[PDB]
RNA sequence: AGAGGGAACCCACU
């Protein structure tokens, strides 16, 4: 009646992705982890745009949308930052926002590419992933674009700009031994990267008492967070949600009893 | 007594709409007269009129 | 006579059938989570009626 | 706009890809739709159902 | 002015549980206006269950419907006691149910009710949570050892309300099973028997859960009432739609493709048919054609060639339908009765067939030829509109043009018949409106 | 207020209820300027 | 057993009850040719009216 | 001087020349 | 009109890839080889660059209303 | 015009209780837990942890409507054991599992980086 | 001739030189009855069993029998002809960049899409229709599956996380024109900011957003029943004839233009923009007659995913395919998968015979996918494998002009007609729905006498 | 402090 003791092994660790395997755990726990990867990891993104001048061929909310989709470096101060609904600063504060400033005017003859490098922030910890450059708008001669931007803290449930990851590859049982899917012609299917069988045989023999384990992961980061710390933030967030649920359940038990 | 719908406002919803409106034909048979023979796709329309492009409804 | 004779005259278009109050119209979408005698109504329409 | 280059059309704020072929009447773009009609100066022979004439030829 | 006393009337906003009239034009029959209960949801569209889209004749491709809100207790009680949706399950027009199980739910019901479907414990609990009328007791599994496994028939027997007794047959039921042995021990599980509210055997389909007389829904209505039948509908849809998440359904290229042996058989049949038509043409030109009783030379020639072409199309369709595997999604859709048909399968896989205009083969619109690409006085199958290619192989441009000519007739008929039918309906109603 | 001329692209001070004519433009069409009040945009 | 499908001649030859029965038969034929079924009461009511 | 094997290239080059010269509203 | 910042499917950043893609096409790479050189392996990310039509170049041809 | 704001999928406004417990009168030793502003992420993991307790007879979750944000979890236990105790044990159990996984993942990161 | 047309530029050899050389001839319908025509120069003119050996003319390409709207259909000979007709109808309603000059044109109604894409699977006729210059639609990863029952009948399940990234977002433009005029000798209309004490009829709407000349400045947010142009006519002290927005508009003023009309009077046009994020009920269509509304939107964590983490943007129901017989949809999906993996643009000219389903499958099998395009998908909610294998691939869809926000309507009480004192007609006039004769007949068959009385007497006009 | 019209024609939706 108690938990499993899951073990984790890491095969690939770069600046863009982590390939790791989790063994001895449940399919529901694995799916909860992989869906907390997408929609429950907080990062920092632009959520408040005020445009003073816009003479470009793209309208104001088009520019605001393209600015909000720009990823920002949120590696260490995302936990120190507070949600705007949970901090005492009315409108925006440095504890509840990060201010950006854009000021580009095209005086020169050939067209100027307004990129993410032109965004200037007050805090040195937040960079729009420029240690190429995300193109925002192209300016003809005589055109101008000045604006202010504020960045909040949120996760992927609210909006997809707070999604910290690219596509998350999740896979269990590469050789169909549990028969969760039924191939009408098993000889016609390509074999997975984690397939442990020979090229002659298409599927493993059916396992009657087996249950899914040894879950394969490949979490690709978009640049906002390191893919090593995406997993740690996800685990901490899921643990925090469970602890909050436990506290509310216990309080309800003492209230109704 | 005059014919109607000879001149129409140009449809500018998309480029395909504009081109198809600029290359449109019309038959002056009334829509209230209800006969299958003028509305049928004749054999002589090979390569002259698109066999697929036609409105749905009374026209 | 033209005010009474045909369709959308006074008799057929204003007495046998007529435009009514307390009505609404919008596009329908499926919902398998509703019972067969239940209809989903948007909040703006339910506020207007 | 006849015979103008793409740069001239852009300087006159006109789309180079616009095909033309329409009229501007009171600011609204109007298009003339071709009307089908029976060909003239040719002899056709028909036959009606309940008419008193068994065979009729018209021109 | 906010003081309220007895006798005042407050025009409050519409809330949950309000009774409304839901209508879709045209209003052909009395089930096109039925009463519903209001549930308030986000976004700006009307929501409705997939069962009631059949009496409304509606599909979600841009249809709009009208909402009528009764304003008095008199008319609210009248709509509640007369025009509610469960009270219009069975029509008086043809004494059969008017609403049935459709689409994804039907296609997944037949797979759920197939014999080889076994459910384990967590899936059983997940499905049992979507039963509103469940009594909270988990039934004994059909298999207890080595591992506890349930069957889909057990869960659907839990769905079945009361003690309904019903006997139906599956669409793939052989005609020789009842005559010979194994009458009550079915090899293909194609005989539906419901005894004492439990599904003993059989595979459910259109013929048991559809809008036909003597169906399970019809007997459920006539034995239990509209409330219990409404709960039956909702439970079927919720449980089966939640199991469809585990099961899955699709359609693809591999369903529409066949094997090379069947392809060569189809090609041989087409070649033999074309050779036969050439032989009949030779007999007609050599004055060796004896007219059939009661026809001229043109009539007997057209009858003979049309018989040859129709037999060819039927034989190719039978070969294509025999070629299908048990996992074929087209066959699943057709056998369930949700959508599609065997002629649709035949036209997809083997042969589209002869194209007809005004019930007749393609006329010579040019001077004694159908197209300029054909030679004069050619009565062969290619010249007169027989398409020897399936939709997968692609219709050849002459076949495309002839198919467009064929479909234009159906579009024209659909455009034409509506005004005449509407005038007939109006005249009939105005004649017999006051007969009581 | 000030309007932008058609092809001159030049600001010109125009009085109300007066004919619309451009300063050193022969052109009869002029456009209004961008508002000075601030508008807030939400990137969602 | 000899009968026609012309309503007026059946009427003027045989009588009102016979043409009522013939009209019922012709309506049933033109409805059930499509394989559809309608209840007898509606056809009987139309023919009686 | 015949094109038996490559015909698609020649056909669509001819069609491209036709649509380069005439256009799509040439009748109007 | 302009290249989107992120892939619609998975959210991978493709806004910075457009100029390098045009540079590789000018340097006479195959389109597939350029897509593999840019690091796009999923066909969603591949079709984001493969099916893009850059209309902002046509839109910048007209003279601006402002100075 | 009828689009709900995106924060209502996970934020409790004033008046809603996070968890409400109602007993089930049809069968003994059964309770229904209604959890607001949560979804399959917690529902599936709580159900799977509850199915590992041998004294739990029934365990499942459902979402009544995808447009709304609530979960109904029905737990039936054997007599002498209560569904509230089963739920508390499951949550504590999952927290312990996640803590073990977090510390082992940290060890694996430290091993892979410069090692 | 082929080489001279290959070097078309810097040689001035063209179609006129081709016609004048005597190799291409114009044939009308009457002369077409006396010629023998061939599909193909060699495939119908070789040596075989003799069908005809007196050919006089040859087709250039058989796919030129299609029109403008039917030339954008990929594989149109694999579809049913009613579906080809429906796509030819709906291609004129597909939304996109309708012209490159849209920033100057003050059209009454306009729709422009944010991110149009050229199709991955295209027809060779598109180059001459300029479809790759002004596209209308986005390639989308489409999985044909029965997921949660919200895509049943013709409905569509969309990806919310894709939509939040700009998928099928668009701008709706509307232009309002107002013309001041001296209609009477003592009747003058002037553009001015109305003032409450000097204007006879002032509505409850606010007039603060206007300037002193009575015209609202560009860049100002506007909403329902707001004032955009302030026009007042003197009363023989002044009657206000200011124009208002359409109800539930909620837009932003984009451009304000002032000019003089033909009569020499002041003329003003204002363009208002509004963004349209796709919602439940918005209508979407393929290039094969498969139209339908958006049933529901799921986030990326809830949509099904493959082994690589790809989630479909759009899920359509498999029930649409078998009755409608649009196999060209599936072939377009398969070719789009092959084209996206290879890096080329697929060719879907109608009568090719150089492309087959088997050839496309053999090309797909080299890239590591199943040859028929199926993939193993996982459940978004539970993580379990789906037992069936889902057919998934990129497919070009379009957004149509019919959105639910332009069609939603409700009325409790409001304006009435002058003559018969019944409610008005139309959405814009806050009108009421019609309870027609067929509805009255249906209520008669119901037997709801007091409901029929309320609808026809009490809900509509009562009188004494 | 309830403004505020109508006819015709065309296109489009189910
Ligand atoms: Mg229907
Ligand atoms: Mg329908
Ligand atoms: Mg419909």
């Amino acid at each position: 009646p108690y938990a499993n003791q899951p073990t984790v092994r890491i095969t690939e660790l770069t600046d863009e992705n982590v390939k790791f395997i989790i063994e001895n755990t449940d399919l529901a726990v694995a799916n909860s982890i992989r869906r907390v990867f997408i929609a429950e990891v907080p990062i920092i993104a632009i959520d408040w745009v005020q445009i003073d001048a816009n003479s470009s061929v793209l309208h104001d909310e088009f520019i605001a949308h393209r600015l909000g989709l720009i990823p920002l470096t949120s590696d260490d101060i995302v936990d120190k930052l507070q949600y705007s609904r949970d901090c005492t600063c009315e409108e925006f504060c440095p504890e509840c926002s990060v201010e950006f400033t854009l000021d580009v005017r095209c005086n020169e003859d050939q067209t100027r590419h307004v990129t993410s490098r032109d965004l200037i922030s007050n805090s040195p910890r937040v960079i729009p992933v420029t240690s190429d450059d995300i193109l925002i708008v192209k300016l003809r001669k005589g055109q101008e674009l000045r604006l202010r931007a504020y960045a909040k803290k949120g996760f992927g449930k609210e909006h997809a700009k707070w999604n910290p990851t690219a596509g998350v590859a999740f896979e269990y049982d590469p050789d169909n031994a549990l028969r969760h899917t039924v191939y009408p012609k098993p000889e016609e299917w390509p074999k997975s990267e984690y397939s442990e069988l020979d090229e002659d045989e298409s599927q493993a023999p059916y396992d009657p008492n087996g249950k899914p384990e040894r879950f394969y992961y490949n979490v690709e980061s978009c640049g906002s967070l390191r893919p090593e710390t995406i997993v740690l933030s996800a685990l901490s967030g899921l643990k925090k949600k469970l602890s909050d649920l436990q506290t509310q359940l216990s309080h309800e038990i003492q209230s109704d009893v | 007594q005059a014919r109607a719908g000879v001149s129409q406002v140009l449809n500018r919803l998309t480029f395909a709409s504009t081109l198809s409106h600029l290359r449109r034909l019309n038959s002056p048979i009334g829509r209230d007269g209800k006969l299958a023979k003028p509305r049928q796709l004749h054999n002589t329309l090979w390569g002259m009129v698109c066999p697929a492009e036609t409105p749905e409804g009374h026209a | 006579k033209q005010r009474l004779k045909g369709k959308e005259g006074r008799v057929r278009g204003n007495l046998m059938g007529k435009r009514v109050d307390f009505s609404a119209r919008t596009v329908i979408t499926p919902d398998p989570n509703l019972s067969i005698d239940q209809v989903g109504v948007p909040r703006s329409i339910a506020a207007n009626m | 706009l006849n015979g103008l280059t793409d740069r001239d059309l852009c300087e006159l704020n006109e789309c180079p890809l616009d095909p033309g072929g329409y009229f501007i009447i009171n600011g609204s773009e109007k298009v003339l739709i071709a009307q089908e009609k029976m060909a003239t100066n040719t002899v056709y022979v028909f036959a009606k159902k309940d008419s008193k004439y068994a065979y009729t030829g018209e021109c | 002015d906010l003081h309220l006393q007895t006798g005042y009337k407050v025009e409050r906003h519409m809330c949950d549980g309000d009774i409304v009239i839901f209508n879709r034009q045209p209003t052909l029959h009395k089930m096109s206006m039925m009463g519903h209960r209001v549930r308030i949801l986000p976004w700006s569209t009307f929501r409705l269950n997939l069962s009631v889209t059949t009496p409304y004749n509606a599909d979600f491709d841009g249809d709009e419907m009208n909402l009528h809100l009764p304003q008095s207790l008199e008319t609210r009680a009248e709509i509640q006691e007369l025009a509610m949706v469960p009270r219009m399950i069975v029509t008086p027009q043809s004494n059969r149910p008017v609403m049935g199980i459709v689409q994804d739910t039907l296609t997944a019901v037949r797979k759920f009710t197939k014999r080889d479907v076994f459910l384990e414990r967590g899936e059983v609990m997940n499905l049992l949570m979507f039963l509103s009328t469940w009594d909270g007791k988990v039934p004994q599994p059909a298999i207890l050892k080595p591992r506890p496994l349930w069957t889909g028939k057990q869960i659907f027997s839990l769905i079945i309300p009361g003690h309904i007794n019903c006997i139906r047959t599956h669409s793939t039921h052989p005609d020789d099973e009842d005559s010979g042995p194994y009458k009550h021990i079915s090899p293909g599980d194609t005989k539906v028997v419901v005894e004492n509210g439990e599904l003993i055997m059989g595979i459910l389909c259109k013929k048991s859960l559809g809008t036909s007389a003597g169906s399970l829904v019809h007997i459920s209505y006539l034995e239990m009432g509209h409330d219990i039948t409404r709960l039956f509908y909702s439970n079927i849809q919720t449980v089966i739609n939640n199991w469809l998440l585990i099961e899955g359904h699709t359609i693809g290229i591999g369903d529409s493709i066949a094997d090379s042996k069947t392809y060569q058989d189809i090609q041989n049949t087409i070649k033999k048919a074309k050779q036969d038509v050439i032989e009949v043409i030779e007999k007609a030109h050599n004055n060796e054609l004896e007219p059939t009783p009661g026809n001229t030379l043109r009539q007997t020639f057209e009858n003979q060639v049309n018989r040859i072409l129709n037999d060819a199309r039927d034989k190719t369709g039978s070969s294509a339908q025999k070629s299908l595997s048990e996992y074929n999604n087209f066959k699943s859709m057709v056998v369930s009765g949700a959508k599609g048909s065997k002629i649709n399968i035949s036209q997809v896989i083997a042969v589209v067939g002869q194209q007809n205009v005004e019930g007749k083969r393609i006329p010579f619109g040019f001077k004694h030829r159908t197209l300029p690409h054909f030679i004069k006085d050619d009565y062969g199958p290619e010249s007169r509109g027989f398409v020897e290619n399936s939709y997968l192989a692609g219709l050849t441009p002459t076949e495309f043009f002839f198919h467009a000519m064929g479909g234009r007739e159906g579009l024209i008929d659909t455009a034409v018949k509506t005004a005449e039918t509407g005038y007939i309906q109006r005249r009939l109603i105005k004649s017999m409106e006051s007969v009581m | 207020m000030i309007y932008i001329c058609g092809e001159c692209h030049t600001e010109n001070e125009i009085k109300s209820r007066d004919p619309i004519r451009c300063r050193e433009c022969g052109y009869r069409i002029m456009y209004k300027k961008r508002t000075k009040r601030l508008v807030v945009f939400d990137a969602r | 057993r000899t009968t026609s499908n012309d309503i007026v001649e059946i009427f003027t030859v045989l009588g009102i009850e016979a043409v009522r029965k013939a009209l019922e038969r012709e309506l049933y034929h033109v409805i059930s040719f499509d394989g559809s079924y309608v209840n007898y009461r509606h056809l009987a009511l139309l023919c009686d009216t | 001087e015949i094109t038996p094997d490559l015909w698609q290239e020649a056909c669509w080059i001819v069609i491209s020349s036709y649509f380069d010269e005439k256009g799509l509203v040439r009748q109007q | 009109m302009i290249i989107p910042v992120r892939c619609f499917t998975c959210g991978k950043i493709v806004g910075n890839k457009w100029e390098a893609y045009l540079g590789l096409l000018q340097a006479e790479y195959t389109e597939g080889d350029a897509l593999d050189a840019l690091g796009l392996k999923r066909y969603c990310c591949r079709r984001m660059l493969l099916a893009h039509v850059d209309l902002i170049e046509k839109l910048l041809n007209y003279a601006p209303l402002e100075k | 015009m009828n689009a709900p704001p995106a924060f209502e999928s996970f934020l409790l406004f004033e008046g809603e209780k996070k968890i409400t417990i109602n007993k089930d009168t049809k069968v003994p030793n059964a309770c229904l837990f209604t959890i607001n502003k949560e979804d399959h992420t917690l529902g599936n993991i709580i159900k799977s942890q509850l199915l590992k307790d041998p004294q739990v007879l029934f365990a499942g979750y459902k979402v009544p409507h995808p447009l709304e944000h609530k979960i109904i979890i029905r737990v039936q236990t054997t007599p002498d054991y209560s569904p509230q105790e089963a739920f508390t044990n499951a949550i504590t159990d999952l927290i312990s599992e996640l803590s073990l996984l977090e510390e082992r993942f940290r060890v694996a990161i430290k091993d892979k980086q410069e090692g | 001739h082929i080489d001279q047309l290959k070097e078309r530029e810097y040689n001035n050899y063209s179609w006129q030189d081709l016609v004048a050389s005597g190799v291409v001839e114009y044939i009308d319908t009457l002369e077409e009855e006396t010629v023998m025509l061939a599909m193909t120069p060699d495939d119908l003119q070789e040596k075989e069993v003799a069908y005809c050996s007196t050919y006089t003319h040859c087709e250039i390409h058989p796919s030129m029998i299609l029109g403008v709207c039917a030339s954008i259909i990929p594989f149109p000979d694999h579809n049913q002809s009613p579906r080809n007709t429906y796509q030819s109808a709906m291609g004129k309603q597909a939304m996109g960049v309708y012209i490159t000059n849209f920033h100057v044109r003050m059209d009454t109604l306009a729709h422009v899409l944010y991110y149009p894409q050229k199709p991955l699977v295209t027809t060779r006729s598109m180059e001459y229709l300029r479809f790759r210059e002004l596209p209308a639609g986005i390639n989308s990863i489409v999985a044909i599956a029965s997921y949660t029952g919200y895509n049943q009948e013709d409905s569509v399940i969309m990806n919310r996380s894709a939509v939040d990234r700009g998928f099928f977002r668009s701008v709706f433009y509307r232009s309002y024109k107002e013309q001041e005029s001296k209609k009477g000798f003592d009747q003058e209309e002037v553009f001015e900011k109305p003032t409450r004490e000097t204007c006879q009829g002032m509505r409850h709407a606010i007039y603060d957003k206007l300037d002193d000349d009575g015209l609202i400045a560009p860049g100002v947010r506007v909403s329902g029943d707001d004032v955009i142009i302030g026009k007042t006519v003197t009363l023989p002290t002044k009657r206000d004839c200011s124009t208002f927005l359409r109800t539930s508009e909620t837009g932003i003023v984009d451009q304000v233009m002032v000019t003089l009309n033909q009569e020499g009077y002041k003329f003003c046009k204002i363009r208002v923009r509004s963004v349209r994020i796709p919602q439940i009920g918005d209508k979407f269509a393929s290039r094969h007659g498969q139209k339908g509304t958006c049933g529901i939107q799921y986030r990326q964590e809830d949509m099904p995913f493959t082994c690589e983490g790809i989630t479909p943007d759009i899920i359509i129901n498999p029930h649409a395919i078998p009755s409608r017989m649009t196999i060209g949809h599936l072939i377009e999906c398969l070719q789009g998968k092959v084209s996206a993996n290879k890096g080329e643009i697929g060719d879907a000219t109608p009568f090719n015979d150089a492309v087959n389903v088997q050839k496309i499958s053999n090309l797909l099998s080299d890239y590591g996918y199943h040859l028929r395009g199926n993939e193993v998908l996982y459940n978004g909610f539970t993580g379990r494998k789906i037992t069936s294998q889902i057919f998934i691939g990129p497919t070009y869809y379009q957004r149509l002009k019919h959105m639910v926000d332009d069609k939603i309507h409700s009325r409790a009480r409001g304006p009435i007609q002058i003559l018969n004192r019944q409610p008005m007609e139309g959405r814009s006039r806050d009108g009421g729905l019609r309870f027609g004769e067929m509805e009255r007949d249906c209520q008669i068959a119901h037997g709801a006498a007091q409901f029929l009385r309320e609808r026809l007497f009490e809900a509509s006009d009562p009188y004494q």
